[PDB]
Order: structure tokens, then sequence, then C-alpha cells
């Protein structure tokens, strides 16, 4: 989840915007 | 700013500046 990729990892604008509704 | 480790407020920080009137989802646990 969102939490592995930005927190846990470096997080990025494309990931981000996965999240955005 | 995007490009670094964010958690807790500092992640839900970024997902507010970055989607803007769009909102978006906040799943800890996913």
């Amino acid at each position: 989840g969102i939490v592995e990729q930005c927190c846990t990892s470096i997080c990025s604008l494309y990931q981000l915007e996965n999240y955005c509704n | 700013f995007v490009n670094q480790h964010l958690c807790g407020s500092h992640l839900v920080e970024a997902l507010y500046l970055v989607c803007g009137e769009r909102g978006f989802f906040y799943t800890p646990k996913a």
C-alpha cells in the first residue's frame, strides 16, 4: 500500500496521484 | 517535498497538496 511505497521506501508523484480521487 | 520518505502526518500533508480539490484516500492498512 501507500505506506510501503511512500513511507518505508521513497515516495514519488506518480505513486501519490494513485491515491487522489 | 514529494521525493523522500513520507510517513504519518507528513504523508497526509503531501497527498493534500498534490491532490488538491480532487481529494484523496489514506489507507495505512492495505
